[PDB]
């Protein structure tokens, strides 16, 4: 029955064993849920309207139904699971003459961190983020091998002179074993946003070997359940390599469904939205460590709002995503920047330019795999590149077209797929030379060819001026933080930061700019007002995300009257900072009333 | 069925002191300790050597003789410690970690007399390998015979039951091995060698390796030198055997207010009295660099180099730089290298190399594949080896763009993320970096601005808190000078040095000056940005501008010169000397 | 390997009892053994001209659609094999055909993979005259693993 003295040993015992498959045989009809629908029997149907040998046995049910069974699934995980799979098989026979069974639903979820030596050998589930991905390798065998002239075996040896008799002879296969006879090899990290800032993020190895092959793509978060115990991998003898063999995946949709918030702190956010000024005052917070880069500071809001994608169909998707690309004279804090919106958006990562993806035989095996790089992996979050001019020709082409489709399509030896990434670029990159020219625009004192910098809705220059008052208060700034915090030390009012993180998730998440109304007559004007001064319709798309960006800043339902009025002012200031002294001068000067609006 | 008396009696005793030990308190602290051990990512436990030597002092004795026989009758007394007394996870493992061991033996001393018995090393680590589980205690079955063999120990090797452990049956060649019962403990393998202050002059350091487990797996990372409380053991290798200390334990090597009472009476007078000794600036230049003439400056701003700021870390986790980076770029000759040699001779921690070195490492970690194991393992660079001290690295304008942009990486961030093959980690590096670096075309042109006589790219650059220009100026009475220097040195083979300090003495005064951290007052505070303010203003032409960034060194010159003195507070004295420091830096083109 | 795919006829990318069918065919193939009509053949031969002519085809495929077009008067028992016969053996071998381009794209083992492998040969030669190193340089260049192994190989003979 149960209570004997080591779990392992007493699923072993036959008794025991047959006892525990005939009641889940059994329970396989007796479970017709509150609902009396016979969950089995529909679970058995739409398996074998498909014949996918694929099962999904909720935790929830065997434990409220049964109890201790699904008390003893974790401590024997192995045997429990063979004892399904083989009832299942027997069930699927006899209503339609191997099943494999997949469980869900544990009640306690592990990060990567926090499983140990206490939770080997043992199923637990767990939330990552997928990294790297391999083909359908064939199998893993290991073959012992009989000694010619000595009692002596060789070691085991992978595959997919004695060593005390010193035999020359070829020696004959005393035992070959097979495993994983066909099985796909898989990386995941922590979830981005859940790592502890320092802490290198934590990564483990799955195998999903038969059931579940491909079922899944790099850069995908995903909740998985399986047995994590050691076992061999390819590599004296054979390295024992911890790994987690894969029972079950899920797919957690949008890459975000925290719904994490306390309903008094969404009422205050919805009373300050209310209030207009609060658009200032989340300007005054983007940069708490930073003094002046006004601009920048809007900029960067307006990046972390986003936008809302629309999408045509067919024809394209508006990336509702706000490109940024900070460029300027060093000194001027531009990392300092990045670091901040790593630190305060969740699911964000930060990367230097010396991405993508790309399949390469992994250096540990003699194995080709696809590893997601810096954009996949943000997929629907935020990502930092520092010294984006710097960056390798295939990588120059590659974010480009991740940049034009949000997705990239490899082709790539016994690999062709398409990774999507719904990425938020804030890259950051310097002048040519170092220093930034005036005279010579965006796109000539910067590194970074004409492709790249269509795919940017805001283009910003930092500029180190030497200005005497501005510099005072740099330098009292840079002094104070300085001193305040020695380790022996221990306009509109600011947003405190995890409130502002708080409104950002939730505009992000409820809130969903219309047209409803037009002023497209307004536009078209001053669209032909640009052409006739110089601009393309990349402009406008530019300028309607950020539209729709500044009415989520303050939750508005289609547009405020200043909605256009802020997106025409960000762009044509962005357009202007983007041209020589003398153009510079002409469009401040054609443009004083447009900048004069605000 | 065989009980080892020494064995039994020793895990009696081991049990008796955990549970009846106490602290001056009056209470047992390690049953504390345990309830701290608890936690998760907590399997290993510190005792102090000592106090159980104390409680009995023949028990020391012989765990310290026979410590790996006894080990693991240890760890089966911390299991039976931690299981009965609080809700402990039924089955995880325990270990015991030893620490306080007076014999401080040296990796030449390690000889196979010492084999099996507990010892304390200190090295400096050179490589890590990735973590691998290993089993310890395997579990088989026999094939023909279908009994499951259990607990056949393994020796650090593939070693498969001599015959099956039936009577009747004698298969001994087909055990199958059962994974999950088999018995699994993460080991990592480090390489060590002598660190500097233990090398003979001239001799080949000894690699060491040694197995890390448990909490000390990832306790050591490469390139930084730490203390090791374990055993020699043996191991075989493809009746061959090699040596490898399993360390128990890892711990650092090695306040103010503690030097000073471990200093001796006239050290520190002597010390009291060099913080006394006004003018000690100049002084004590002149003493640490007797077969120089002249650069004044340079020396000045090596000294500062050597003392060095205070780092701070912001509420944001936010690291502020506190040392800072020279860069010394001469005409041929000029005596750089003899700059370097110097500051690398007389500072312990000060490591020297060129940029010039082909090492896998690169004067920075590195990923390589060991040439017998073909695993990929974190090779500690040059730069690695001086974590918390000086590398001066000469031939600077001649360094690799690998090595180039490497080196940006670790002096920007003060850390190298290195990931490749697979392997990652983030380790930490703050070292102050002396560079050496020549002008393009060899000779220094002053009519040109500073990028174009140096090949550094900016980022490196502007991330160097002083440059110092050497110019081989025409003069009649510098060459004389320097004639005389030389040729004084060369005949007085020895007493040409006038040495107002000793090298012994300089060094513990700089010891003893790290443990200050000067704070900055609100007098100071105004000085610096009025200093500021002067600086900015200027706005020239200068070869290189004038950022923030050289606000921050600024900053870091003046905590060095406050640590000079070793007073806790800025004074305006030095702000102004270091601005003044950093003014002359400054070389405006002469054309 | 790839040698022996010029030597396979045809090659695809991705009622009647079993043993009636069976039957059928050992009847067929012990009895009837066709020929092709001088119609017949010269139909094939100039759409053989035109194939040459549009070019790639050559001779031992001549022989594999003669082959095909048998079997195909075979299927209907007849002595010889009539010019409609011969245009379903086109058919089926310009599916073959039409296949095989996008298998030249597929594998291309080809004036384009000539002139691309040159350009390998020249940019080995430009940077010399680890390995891992090396190969993934020129698989980053779009050069086809396949292909830098073969110039590889090649250099080493020469
Ligand atoms: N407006 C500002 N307010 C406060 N600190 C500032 C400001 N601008 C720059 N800084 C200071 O600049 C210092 C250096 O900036 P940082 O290293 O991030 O620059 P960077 O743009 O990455 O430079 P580079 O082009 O050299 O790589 C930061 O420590 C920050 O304190
Ligand atoms: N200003 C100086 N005062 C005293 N000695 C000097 C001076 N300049 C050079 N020397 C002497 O020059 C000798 C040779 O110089 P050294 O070999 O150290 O040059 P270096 O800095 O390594 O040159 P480089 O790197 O440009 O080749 C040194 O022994 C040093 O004594
Ligand atoms: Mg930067
Ligand atoms: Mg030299
Ligand atoms: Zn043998
Ligand atoms: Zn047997």
């Amino acid at each position: 029955d149960l209570k004997g003295h080591s779990v392992r040993e007493w699923v072993s015992m036959a008794g025991p064993r047959l006892e525990i498959h005939h009641r889940f045989k059994n329970f396989l009809r007796t479970h017709v849920d509150s609902h009396g629908h016979n969950v089995f029997k529909e679970r058995i149907s739409d398996m074998c309207k498909e014949n996918r040998e694929s099962l999904v046995v909720n935790y929830e049910d065997l434990a409220a139904r049964e109890h201790v069974l699904a008390y003893f699934l974790p401590e024997a995980p192995a045997e429990l699971l063979q004892i399904f799979d083989e009832a299942a098989l027997e069930v699927v026979l006899a209503m339609y003459p191997h099943i494999h069974v997949r469980i869900s639903h544990l009640p306690l979820v592990e990060e990567l961190r926090s499983l140990r030596q206490l939770h080997l050998n043992q199923l637990i589930r767990t939330s990552g983020v997928v990294t790297s991905c391999t083909g359908v390798l064939p199998q893993l065998s290991m073959v012992k091998y009989n000694c010619n002239k000595c009692n002596f075996v060789l070691g085991p040896f992978c595959q997919s002179s004695c060593p005390e008799c010193q035999s020359a002879g070829p020696f004959e296969v005393n035992m070959e074993e097979t495993i994983y006879q066909n099985y796909q090899r898989i990386r995941i990290q922590e979830s981005p946003g859940k790592v502890a800032a320092g802490r290198l993020p934590r990564s483990k190895d799955a195998i999903l070997l038969a059931d579940l092959v491909d079922s899944c793509k790099p850069g995908d978060e995903i909740e998985l359940t399986g047995i994590y115990h050691n076992n061999y991998d390819g590599s004296g003898f054979p390295v024992f390599a911890t790994v987690i063999l894969a029972n079950h995946v899920a797919k957690k949709d949008n890459k975000v469904a925290v719904g994490e918030l306390t309903d008094e702190d969404v009422k205050m956010i919805t009373s300050l939205s209310k209030d207009q000024q609060i658009g200032e005052k989340i300007f005054a917070s983007i940069a708490p460590s930073i003094y002046g880069h006004e601009d920048i500071k809007r900029g960067l809001a307006l990046a972390l709002f986003g936008g809302e994608p629309k999408n045509p169909g067919g024809k394209h998707k508006v990336r509702g995503d706000i490109n940024v690309l900070l460029c300027g004279d060093p000194g001027t804090a531009k990392s300092q920047f990045l670091k901040y919106i790593e630190k305060v958006s969740s699911r964000a990562i930060f990367t230097t330019g010396q991405l993508t993806a790309y399949v390469q035989r992994h250096p540990v095996s003699r194995e080709w795999t696809l590893e997601a790089g810096a954009l996949v992996l943000a997929d629907r979050g935020v990502c930092l590149i520092d010294e984006f001019d710097k960056m390798n020709d295939q990588d120059r082409t590659s974010i480009h077209e991740a940049m034009e489709q949000q997705s990239i399509s490899i082709s790539k030896a016994g690999i062709v797929t398409s990774l999507q990434a719904r990425c938020t670029v804030i890259a950051a990159a310097n002048p040519i030379g170092g220093r930034y020219d005036p005279s010579l625009t965006f796109s000539e004192n910067v590194d970074l060819t004409e492709p790249i910098i269509s795919r940017f809705d805001i283009l910003c220059v930092v500029r180190d001026t030497v200005d005497p008052v501005q510099d005072e208060m740099l330098a009292r700034f840079v002094v104070g933080s300085h001193v305040r915090h020695h380790p022996s030390n221990k306009g509109v009012e600011p947003l405190p930061q995890e409130v502002l993180k708080k409104y950002i998730i939730y505009a992000k998440e409820r809130v969903h700019p219309k047209l409803n109304q037009m002023d497209q007559d307004k536009v078209a004007k001053m669209y032909s007002d640009l052409r006739k001064e110089s601009i393309t319709v990349r402009h406008i798309e530019s300028m309607i995300r950020m539209a729709e960006a500044h009415a989520r800043i303050h939750l508005r339902d289609y547009v405020i009257e200043d909605d256009v009025n802020m997106a025409i002012r960000v762009m044509l200031e962005s357009f202007i900072d983007t041209q020589k002294f003398s153009v510079m001068r002409s469009m401040r000067k054609t443009f004083a009333r447009y900048l004069s609006f605000r | 069925e065989v009980r080892d008396e020494v064995a039994e009696k020793c895990q009696k005793l081991f049990l008796d002191f955990l549970e009846e030990f106490q602290s001056s308190d009056g209470e047992i602290k390690y049953l504390q300790l345990a309830e701290e051990l608890i936690r998760p990512e907590r399997n290993t436990l510190v005792v102090s050597f000592v106090d159980l030597e104390q409680f009995n002092q023949q028990l020391s004795t012989t765990i310290q003789e026979e410590f790996y026989r006894v080990y693991p009758y240890l760890c089966r007394a911390l299991k039976t410690f931690v299981k009965d007394r609080k809700e402990i996870p039924l089955a995880k493992d325990f270990y015991v970690a030893f620490q306080d061991l007076p014999t401080r033996h040296k990796i030449r001393e390690l000889t196979s007399s010492r084999i099996g018995l507990l010892t304390r090393i200190s090295g400096q680590v050179v490589r890590t390998h990735p973590v691998h589980p290993e089993l310890v205690s395997g579990t088989f079955l026999c094939l023909d015979c279908q009994t499951v063999i259990r607990d056949v120990e393994q020796q650090f090797k593939y070693t498969q039951p001599n015959i099956c452990r039936n009577p009747v049956c004698a298969n001994r060649r087909r055990f199958l091995l059962d994974t999950n019962k088999s018995r699994f403990v993460d080991f990592q393998k480090v390489r060590i060698q002598e660190t500097q202050a233990e090398l003979p002059r001239g001799s080949i350091p000894r690699s060491l390796e040694v197995i890390l487990r448990a909490e000390a797996v990832e306790s050591a990372q490469a390139g930084d030198k730490c203390d090791f409380t374990g055993t020699l053991i043996v191991v075989p290798d493809v009746l061959s055997y090699r040596l490898v200390f399993l360390a128990c334990c890892v711990a650092p090597t090695n306040t103010a207010e503690s030097i000073k009472n471990q200093m001796t009476v006239k050290e520190w007078e002597k010390v009291f009295e060099m913080s006394q000794d006004k003018n000690l600036y100049h002084n004590l230049c002149t003493s640490l660099f007797p077969t120089i003439h002249g650069n004044d400056e340079v020396k000045r701003g090596v000294l500062l180099m050597l003392f060095g700021g205070v780092p701070k870390t912001t509420g944001e986790g936010t690291s502020l730089r506190g040392d800072i980076n020279v860069c010394i770029v001469g005409d041929p000759s000029t005596a750089k290298s003899q700059f370097l040699k110097h500051v690398e001779e007389f500072s312990p921690r000060a490591v020297y190399t060129s940029g010039k070195a082909s090492s896998a490492a690169g004067l920075t970690a590195a990923v390589v594949r060991d040439e017998e194991s073909h695993e990929f393992v974190i090779e500690a660079g040059a730069l690695m080896l001086a974590d918390n001290g000086v590398c001066c690295i000469d031939e600077f304008d001649k360094m690799d763009v690998r090595d180039q942009v490497a080196i940006h990486e670790a002096m920007e961030q003060q850390t190298i993320s290195i990931t490749k093959a697979g392997v990652k980690a983030t380790l930490n590096a703050r070292t102050s970096i002396l560079a050496a670096a020549n002008p393009i075309s060899g000779h220094y042109d002053r009519s040109k601005s500073l990028k174009q006589n140096i090949n550094l790219s900016a980022p490196i650059m502007s991330r160097f808190d002083l440059f110092f220009i050497l110019v081989d100026e025409c003069n009649e009475v510098t060459d004389y000078a320097i004639a005389r220097r030389i040729v004084d040195l060369h005949s007085r083979i020895e007493e040409s040095i006038d040495r107002v300090y000793s090298l012994d003495d300089i060094r513990r005064y700089l010891l003893f000056a790290r443990q200050f951290k000067p704070k900055i007052s609100k007098e100071s505070e105004d000085f610096i940005v009025e200093q500021y303010k002067h600086l900015r203003q200027r706005d020239g032409k200068s070869s290189w501008r004038i950022t923030v960034r050289q606000l921050e060194s600024m900053i870091r010159l003046s905590e060095a010169m406050a640590r000079m003195h070793c007073c806790d507070e800025v004074q305006p004295k030095h702000v102004k000397e270091a601005f003044r420091l950093l003014n002359k830096s400054i070389i405006r083109v002469e054309t | 390997m790839p040698t022996i795919l010029s030597r396979f006829d045809m090659i695809f990318i991705v009622e009647i009892d079993l043993a009636k069918l069976k039957k059928f065919i050992a009847y067929c193939r012990v009895k009837c053994g066709p020929r092709l009509s001088a119609e017949a053949a010269e139909k094939l031969k100039n759409r053989y001209i035109i194939m040459r002519s549009g070019a790639p085809i050559t001779v031992r495929q001549l022989e594999a659609i003669v082959r095909i077009a048998e079997a195909l008067s075979k299927m209907k028992l007849q002595p010889f094999a009539t010019e409609a016969d011969v245009e379903e053996a086109l058919r089926l071998f310009q599916v073959s055909t039409l296949d095989a381009a996008l298998s030249g794209t597929l594998s291309g083992v080809s004036q384009e993979d000539q002139e691309m492998l040159s350009r390998i040969e020249k940019q080995l030669k430009r940077r010399f005259a680890s390995e891992h190193s090396i190969i993934k340089d020129f698989t980053k260049q779009k050069y086809p693993e396949h292909a830098i192994h073969k110039v590889l190989q090649l250099m080493l003979r020469r």
